[PDB]
């Protein structure tokens, strides 16, 4: 019911362990400064003839796009 | 220099089988007989099922050239159940790589596929197959349970291979980990003793292997190349790799410790894209105990003359030094697209002088893109950088290009004559060939004369035939050969004298032998190995002191010794050598004897004077004139003396004045020579010292054009002498009435 | 005074035309018999000699058309009818201007990556290709395009060679549909056809290989050396734009594949449109690409993404003659450099002459962008469209010749306008038109008089037989 794994992140309030106002996220590699990234911003290099995982602009993980 | 080239050993193998891909000596420690190793990764084996499963051939040297397949494997593809086969033998380029210890050989697949042991799969592990005379083993290191891509799947191990000192195997493997690539040890008795048929992924004690690392360094290709030395304080062998794509393509040369496989030194390339790492070596080429790094880069292109790159391919030369320092120089190729750095195959001691030498080959250098290698000597300050034998290819491409020199191994005698050979696979024409290098003579010859300063008239030699007791001179010359490696004890050698070297163009010659009455005398000596300086004596005569052209041109005196070459060890006529960097032949000088002042030579002083005696001529008439030369020589003696007097195109000579005894009888010419004509009068040879001259000349002057004016003369005195051998031009005029 | 006139043409009009531009024939009886017929028109006049009897044509050049050269039919060569009236043994200068003005043929050949690795740059590199066909369609009007595929070496490791649903659906591992690998694709010949090259373009889809690099240089050099195949014009200016988004193999790396044969150059794309030794030929080398893009004329062009600009502007370091621009949503960067590249096209004007009378003979004066004339040449060089070079032409005849009309065409190279003259020989004079036949007027003789003066048939060697 949490929506920072580690209690200590500053992008989730201490008192109720929700998201704290202005922030949509609080870890991943499409989170920046506890916002979500650009849409379309490469965060995953893949190894062999694989296409770039992006940044779907509304979620803070990157997408399985293998 | 001392690689025979004109009957090496050739073998065929089969059309399209690719003999001669990977070559090698085969040396048993329980036999006295030697093989040659051949691969012939697509050749056709007897396995029931496979095609161009390729094969290692052990080719016998002693007679008939015969070639055998070695029978590593005789069973076709393993099911893994009914029907599934459990690997992929055909196509799998066995032989590829074949390296050999004492008695054992590693022959690898590098294109062995296998089916893994959880889905269905087609995955180029690679495999070897280790032979100890009487056991043949299965060494599959990257069969193992990591299979994938990003594991051991597509490894191909055995794409390079080597043996170690410790009785270890390197095997590289290139694709590991995404083509990053790995590099895995092992001990040979740890292979033997854990081998088991049924078990695929055999899991071996005491393995070394490079890990896997971040993705930045996928497609490095480490383990293309392989190559075993020291290069820290204790006495086990080093890894040395070659990584071709490291850097940015830029190419790297992984060190590793042969001990726990820690990395020790790195080599980076200076241009991308050109294969720093295809080939590497490792070999102490300054003969201090410290192994040098030898990397080709076969692709790297240059600045030509006209500054536009061009590929020619390189090789950096690495010196070790006592501490972890690397001195690099580098060796560009010499031909465009040859591939330079394609292949180093150290050769050990070739002419046994005291530094191991090296054989870098260019497959696709020289005429029609047959071929070249070139063998460069090493020395105590490293390599020396221009070669010093050439090897052509000498087989024409059928459907590729025969790739002379794509392999290369040396550093075996297989011929017990004391110098290692050298085995070159052109797998384009499917042929390997043996060169044998020769034994090389270090010949110390020796040329005394006496005294080079010569006396004419010290005359007291006896003649033949007729005795004029004329002024003679020794000549001895000695000769030592000795040579290391198997040569008889006597060697044959003639030596030709040559008098008057230098200044034999159809001149004459004033060095002539006592007896034989020649410039030229030649001898043959029967000289031993390690003897004594054979010396023999020879009396020379010069001529008479007023009959050759001068004696300022000191006479040199010309040797000229070469081998008998009839001299075989008793196998189909292997010739020795001359060493390559001794002189071949050696010449002193002998002078003349002429007093010529204390700094041994004649400086003359040469002055000239004329006077008129008629002032005036008359234009009609053909008036006989006669001028008064006085010619003196006030400095010392003047060699080949003559005046010249340079009439105009107007007069002519008559003759010299003898009607009185004031004047003197000087022998004159006429000469027209190079648009000027002139008289000549001969002064004396030489011309001594306080000499004064006195002589009158007679003329017949007829004016060309009627406003001349005047008539003019040039006079001036020259001699053959090196310093102050012309006299000051004085003009003498003669007017017109 | 006495001249070559007067030692020359004194034998009758014809010759003395014939003889100096400057010679000049009196045709008036009242001359008497003496005084010389051919000479100086100054000389004539002094001889007071008939102003209307005496014949002297003077060579001039006569212009027919002079629309002025086009700007931006165009009119690319002026004048472009001049009429030449050249007198035996005479020699006449002519001007002309020609201004480059029509557009620069370019050919654009589109490599395509379509490896799987470039699924999220399809968009792209289809977007660039149309826009590059728009672009060079609104800055040239001459204009042919065409592109090609490769993806890498049909061989393992780099293909799926298993399991057998893998060989024509390579993403069968990962449950999806891809194209089979190929190893070079020539999709689409050069056309000036616009909208079919869009609509081939828009056509592709990518297909999968294993490993990262790819067999891009293989495919750069098939399109260089398989002319014939491309498309590719001998007068034009040839762009190969190749796009690709990962590393690429090159030479020596088919020995982990079991190529070991090196690239020879060759054309290997039959007529199945597939590189053939793409499975037994390895990938070519920066010195032999550099080689037969030289040898070629074509200029490379590198639309690399973003995370590979570096890689590639370092190749591009190694092959001279080479640019690198970054692929990415927007095309400014692949543009601007295919811009440069058609400003960087410079125009020769080479003068040649077709079915040129051997009496005749030219001379050329070569006014190039320098503003210095040199003799002797008639090919500027650089130029530009809407610049203009000027040649001073002049024409001699040896003698002259039965056809009393000759026309040969002025033509530079590569040029669609041409000059044509009209080369009207006098070789006569206008009052040999009025001859007399024989005999008659020329005295009790049987001679021929023509021009006021008369010459006698064999044997009569007289003035007037
Ligand atoms: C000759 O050239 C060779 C090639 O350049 C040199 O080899 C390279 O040496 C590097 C060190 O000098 C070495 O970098 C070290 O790599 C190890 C690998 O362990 C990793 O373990 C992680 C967990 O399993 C995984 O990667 C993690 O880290 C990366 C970032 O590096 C993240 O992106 C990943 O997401 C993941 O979190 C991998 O599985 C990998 O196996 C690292 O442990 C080392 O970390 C040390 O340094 C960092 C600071 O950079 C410290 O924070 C940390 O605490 C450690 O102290 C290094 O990064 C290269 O891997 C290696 N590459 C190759 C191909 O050999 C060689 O050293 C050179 N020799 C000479 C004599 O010049
Ligand atoms: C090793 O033995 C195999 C026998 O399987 C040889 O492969 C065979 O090579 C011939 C060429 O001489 C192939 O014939 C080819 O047939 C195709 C039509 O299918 C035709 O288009 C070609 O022009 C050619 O005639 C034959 O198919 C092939 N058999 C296979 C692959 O199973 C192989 O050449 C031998 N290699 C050596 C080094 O001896
Ligand atoms: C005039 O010419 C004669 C040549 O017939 C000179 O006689 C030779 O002179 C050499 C040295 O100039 C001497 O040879 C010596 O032989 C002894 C052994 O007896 C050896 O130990 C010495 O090292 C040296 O080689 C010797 O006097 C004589 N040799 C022969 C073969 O005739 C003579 O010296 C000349 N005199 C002058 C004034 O130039
Ligand atoms: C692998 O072997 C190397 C050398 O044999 C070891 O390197 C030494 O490590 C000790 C202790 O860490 C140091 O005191 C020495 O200075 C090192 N010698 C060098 C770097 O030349 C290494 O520790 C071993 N183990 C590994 C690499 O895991
Ligand atoms: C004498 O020996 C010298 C080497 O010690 C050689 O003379 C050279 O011959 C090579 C090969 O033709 C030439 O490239 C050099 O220019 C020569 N140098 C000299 C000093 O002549 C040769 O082996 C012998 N030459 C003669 C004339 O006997
Ligand atoms: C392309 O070439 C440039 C120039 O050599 C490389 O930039 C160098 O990168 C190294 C990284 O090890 C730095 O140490 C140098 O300082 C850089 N030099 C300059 C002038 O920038 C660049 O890394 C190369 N990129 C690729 C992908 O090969
Ligand atoms: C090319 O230019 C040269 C130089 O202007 C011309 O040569 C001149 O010809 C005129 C007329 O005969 C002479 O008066 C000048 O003295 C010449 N100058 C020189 C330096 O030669 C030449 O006629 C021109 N040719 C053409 C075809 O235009
Ligand atoms: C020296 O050898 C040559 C050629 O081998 C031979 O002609 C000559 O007779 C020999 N001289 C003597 C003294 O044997
Ligand atoms: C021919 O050259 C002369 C110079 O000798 C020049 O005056 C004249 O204009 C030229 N002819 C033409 C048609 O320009
Ligand atoms: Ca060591
Ligand atoms: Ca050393
Ligand atoms: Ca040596
Ligand atoms: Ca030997
Ligand atoms: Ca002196
Ligand atoms: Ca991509
Ligand atoms: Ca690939």
């Amino acid at each position: 019911e949490c929506d920072c794994s580690s209690p200590e992140n500053p992008c989730c309030d201490a008192a109720t362990c929700k998201l704290r106002p202005g922030a949509q996220c609080g870890e991943g590699l499409c989170c920046e400064q506890c916002k979500f990234s650009r849409a379309g911003k490469i965060c995953r290099i893949p190894r062999g003839d694989m296409p770039d995982d992006r940044c779907t602009g509304q979620s803070a993980d990157c997408p399985r796009y293998h | 220099f001392n690689l025979d080239v004109d009957s090496p050993a050739e073998y065929s193998g089969p059309e399209g089988s690719y003999f001669g891909f990977a070559v090698d000596f085969f040396v048993p420690s329980a036999s006295s007989r030697m093989f040659l190793l051949v691969g012939a990764p697509k050749a056709n084996t007897t396995q029931p099922g496979i095609v161009e499963g390729g094969q290692v051939l052990k080719c016998d040297w002693s007679s008939t050239r015969r070639c055998q397949p070695i029978e590593f494997d005789a069973t076709g593809n393993r099911d893994y159940a009914k029907d599934d086969p459990l690997e992929f033998k055909s196509h799998q380029w066995f032989g590829a790589s074949v390296r050999s210890k004492q008695d054992k050989i590693l022959a690898c697949a590098p294109l062995y596929h296998w089916r893994t042991e959880m889905k269905q799969e087609r995955e180029p592990v690679g495999t070897c197959f280790l032979q100890d005379g009487t056991k043949t083993v299965e060494y599959a290191p990257c069969r193992s349970q990591d299979i994938d891509a990003d594991g051991q799947g597509f490894c191909q191990g055995g794409f390079s291979i080597d043996f170690t000192k410790a009785d270890r195997v390197l095997l590289g493997g290139p694709g590991s980990f995404y083509w990053q690539g790995q590099l895995i040890s092992d001990q040979v008795a740890e292979i033997v003793s854990k081998y088991d048929p049924n078990v695929y992924s055999i899991k071996y004690n005491n393995q070394l292997a490079t890990r896997t690392a971040q993705a930045i360094f996928d497609d490095s290709y480490l383990g293309y190349s392989v190559a075993v030395g020291d290069f820290n304080g204790d006495g086990i062998d080093d890894f040395v790799s070659g990584v071709p794509r490291a850097a940015r393509t830029l190419g790297m040369v992984y060190i590793y410790d042969g001990k726990n496989m820690s990395s020790l030194y790195n080599f980076t390339g200076e241009q991308m894209a050109a294969y720093f790492g295809f080939s590497v070596a490792a070999t102490d080429i300054n003969g201090d105990d410290y192994a040098d790094v030898f990397i080709g880069a076969p692709l790297f292109m240059d600045r030509g003359s006209d500054g536009k790159l061009q590929e020619v391919g390189q090789v950096s030369v690495s010196l070790q030094r006592a501490s972890g320092d690397f001195q690099t120089t580098k060796l560009n190729g010499f031909e465009v697209f040859a591939r330079f750095g394609s292949a180093i195959a150290p050769l050990g001691d070739l002419d046994q002088d005291g530094f191991n030498d090296i054989a870098i080959a260019a497959p696709y250098g020289g005429e029609d893109k047959k071929g070249i290698v070139y063998i460069f000597n090493g020395r105590s300050t490293g390599l020396n950088a221009v070669p010093s034998q050439i090897l052509e290819g000498q087989w024409a491409a059928r459907s590729m290009p025969p790739s002379f020199g794509y392999s290369m191994k040396g550093a075996t005698d297989i011929d017990k004559n004391g110098y290692p050979d050298l085995i070159v696979g052109a797998f384009g024409v499917d042929r390997a060939i043996l060169y044998r290098a020769r034994p090389v003579i270090t010949v110390n010859a020796g040329l005394e004369v006496y005294p080079s300063i010569l006396n004419q008239d010290n005359k007291t030699c006896s003649l033949p035939g007729t005795a004029l007791k004329v002024s003679c001179f020794n000549v001895r010359f000695c000769l030592k050969a000795d040579g290391k490696g198997v040569l008889p004890r006597k060697l044959n050698f003639q030596v030709e004298l040559l008098l008057d070297k230098l200044k034999q163009k159809g001149a004459i010659r004033r060095a002539l032998f006592l007896y034989s009455r020649s410039p030229s005398h030649s001898k043959n000596m029967t000289i031993s190995r390690g003897g004594l300086m054979q010396c023999e004596e020879l009396i020379a005569y010069l001529r008479d002191e007023s009959e050759f052209r001068d004696k300022l041109t000191p006479i040199t005196i010309f040797m000229e010794y070469r081998l008998d070459y009839r001299t075989a060890a008793d196998t189909t006529g292997l010739q020795p050598i001359l060493n390559q960097f001794t002189p071949a032949n050696i010449s002193r000088q002998a002078h003349i004897l002429l007093d010529c002042g204390e700094d041994n030579v004649c400086k003359p002083k040469l002055e000239v004077s004329v006077d008129s005696d008629q002032k005036k001529i008359y234009i009609g008439d053909d008036n006989p004139l006669t001028l008064i030369v006085k010619a003196q020589n006030q400095g010392e003696g003047a060699y080949e003396a003559e005046l010249i007097v340079s009439i105009p195109l107007q007069a002519d000579f008559i003759g010299v004045v003898r009607n009185n005894e004031a004047l003197a009888r000087l022998s004159c010419a006429f000469k027209t020579e190079n648009q000027t004509r002139q008289v000549v009068c001969d002064l004396g040879n030489p011309m001594k010292a306080g000499t004064q001259l006195l002589a009158g000349l007679r003329f017949s002057v007829h004016q060309q054009s009627e406003m001349d004016t005047s008539v003019k003369f040039d006079l001036q005195i020259q001699s053959s002498n090196l310093f102050d051998k012309v006299s000051p031009v004085v003009s003498h005029k003669v007017d017109l009435a | 005074g006495p001249n070559i006139c007067t030692t020359r043409g004194v034998s009758s009009c014809q010759q003395c035309l014939a003889v100096s531009p400057m010679c000049a024939w009196c045709s008036d009886e009242a001359l008497p018999l003496g005084s010389p017929r051919c000479d100086l028109k100054e000389n004539l006049l002094k001889d007071n000699c008939a102003p209307e009897s005496i014949e002297f044509p003077v060579s001039e050049a006569r212009v027919l058309e002079d629309r002025p050269l086009s700007d931006k039919q165009v009119t690319q060569v002026s004048p472009q009818r001049i009429a030449l009236r050249l007198r035996p043994d005479d020699s006449k200068n002519f001007s002309i201007q020609v201004r480059q003005v029509e557009d620069y043929p370019v050919d654009i050949y589109y490599l395509m990556d379509l490896s799987y690795s470039m699924k999220d740059d399809l968009w792209s590199i289809q977007n660039l290709g149309t826009k590059l066909a728009t672009q060079m369609r609104k800055l040239t009007s001459n204009l042919r395009i065409g592109f090609g595929a490769f993806v890498d070496k049909p061989v393992s490791p780099y293909m799926y060679i298993s399991p057998p649903e893998a060989l024509e659906n390579p993403c069968y591992d990962m449950k999806t549909t891809c194209l089979p690998m190929f190893g070079y694709k020539h999709v689409l010949t050069l056309t000036d056809q616009v909208t079919r090259f869009n609509e081939e373009v828009k056509k592709q889809s990518v297909s999968r290989n294993r490993d990262a690099p790819e067999g891009g240089f293989d495919a750069i050099m098939q399109a260089t050396v398989c002319d014939e195949k491309i498309g590719w014009r001998n007068d034009a200016s040839h762009l190969l734009v190749f796009t690709t988004d990962a590393k690429t193999h090159i030479a020596l790396d088919g020995r982990l594949a079991g190529i070991v044969q090196p690239n020879d150059g060759q054309c290997h794309v039959g007529s199945d449109n597939h590189y053939s030794a793409s499975t037994t030929m390895d990938y070519p080398s920066l010195g032999l690409m550099t080689e037969k893009l030289s040898q070629k004329n074509i200029n490379l062009i590198f639309a690399v993404t973003e995370n590979v600009v570096n890689l590639y502007q370092n190749y591009s370091e190694l092959i001279p003659g080479t640019t690198v621009g970054v692929l990415s949503m927007d095309s400014s960067n692949v543009l601007q450099l295919i811009v440069d590249a058609y400003g960087k096209i410079r125009s020769k004007v080479e003068l040649e002459v077709r079915d040129l009378p051997e009496e005749l003979s030219l001379s050329f004066n070569a006014t190039c962008l320098n503003n210095e004339v040199i003799p002797g040449l008639k090919s500027c060089m650089g130029l530009k469209i809407g610049d203009t070079v000027s040649f001073s032409i002049e024409a001699k005849v040896r003698g002259c010749p039965q056809e009393k009309e000759k026309s040969f065409t002025i033509k530079p190279v590569g040029f669609k306008d041409s000059l044509i003259v009209q080369v009207t020989f006098d070789c006569d004079c206008a009052c040999q038109a009025q001859a007399e036949p024989n005999s008659h007027r020329c005295n009790n003789g049987n001679g021929t008089f023509e021009c006021g003066v008369c010459r006698c048939g064999p044997g009569w060697l007289g003035s007037q037989c």
